[PDB]
């Protein structure tokens, strides 16, 4: 459960 | 922005668009944002937490869409990029959700002025509209929560300020939102900021002038009933900003 808000230019494994 | 419409940068002069070169030369749109002055660019934290190199960025103010160069944009770098040192998330909620990027050309010049490049003026400590207005927001995010792509023009909405006692109410988002945090939404949850808008205005009119009241931040969903639009509400964080500036 993550904000759309927030998930912009992230790090992901 | 879900629903809305199409606007210009002319009628947004503030909007600045940030993007992040990559490694190979390509370059992705990260985050709205908005000149506050000639040289300072204030957005979210949450931008660029993950990839806190300033070298990496490209600051474009003048321009209204996406993948196109619009007649007198300017582009910039990033001369200095100050995050929150408070920053932190919870599994909605951010906090301290605030970014300056200070901004140069190549040759070393801050913003000049234009029809299409402006200062927004920052409200006064604790001095927000009252609960009911109607205040602007405007970015490049996603115009459905299904879409995987932003689109190339430039979108604005208005949504209306929701006070703390209904933002706090269990069906929206409890003791998650602050009193350093702004809920706005449609009445009708049919238009909101989405993801790709974070950093960007949420802009009142207070006493006639045009004034950045809060910074697209954070929210369950996209236009979801009871879920508003959660921003940083720029009032409380007067004296970060004043210091770094
Ligand atoms: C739930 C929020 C979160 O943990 N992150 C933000 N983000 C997203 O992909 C949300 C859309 C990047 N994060 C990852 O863990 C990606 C693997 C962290």
């Amino acid at each position: 459960l993550c904000s759309d808000r927030g998930c912009e230019n992230r790090w992901c494994k | 922005i879900i629903g809305g419409e199409f606007t210009t940068i002319e009628n947004q002069p503030w909007f600045a668009a940030i993007y992040r070169r990559h490694r190979g030369g390509s370059v992705t749109y990260v985050c709205g944002g908005s000149l506050i002055s000639p040289c300072w660019v204030i957005s979210a934290t949450h931008c660029f937490i993950d990839y806190p190199k300033k070298e990496d960025y490209i600051v474009y103010l003048g321009r209204s869409r996406l993948n196109s160069n619009t007649q007198g944009e300017m582009k910039f770098e990033v001369e200095n990029l100050i995050l929150h040192k408070d920053y932190s998330a919870d599994t909605l909620a951010h906090h301290n959700d605030i970014a300056l990027l200070k901004i140069r050309s190549k040759e070393g010049r801050c913003a000049q002025p234009s029809r299409t490049i402006q200062t927004i003026a920052l409200p006064s400590m604790y001095n927000d509209p009252q609960f009911g207005t109607s205040c602007e927001i405007t970015g490049f995010g996603k115009e459905q929560s299904t879409d995987y792509l932003y689109p190339e023009q430039l979108k604005m909405t208005v949504v209306k300020l929701i006070s703390h006692r209904e933002c706090q109410q269990p069906h929206y988002y409890g003791s998650e939102v602050t009193t350093k945090m702004l809920c706005a939404a449609d009445p009708q949850w049919k238009t909101d900021s989405c993801q790709g808008d974070s950093g960007g205005p949420l802009v009142c009119s207070l006493q006639g002038r045009m004034t950045l009241t809060g910074i697209v931040s954070w929210g369950r969903g996209c236009a979801l009933k009871d879920k508003p639009g959660v921003y940083t509400r720029v009032s409380h964080f007067l004296p970060w900003i004043r210091s770094h500036t």
